[PDB]
């Protein structure tokens, strides 16, 4: 579950469920 | 928040940008 580092170089919203 | 991928980013979960501007279905 989730990750010591990866987030995104400019994106802002996610949604991992669909 | 900002660091780059798809676990909260690009290449992993969907993604959405600013507004609501898609970038990544969680594998792009």
């Amino acid at each position: 579950k989730a990750c010591t580092l990866n987030c995104d170089p400019r994106i802002a919203y996610g949604v991992c469920p669909r | 928040r900002i660091c780059t991928n798809c676990c909260a980013g690009k290449k992993g979960c969907k993604y959405f940008s600013d507004d609501g501007t898609f970038i990544c279905e969680g594998e792009s």
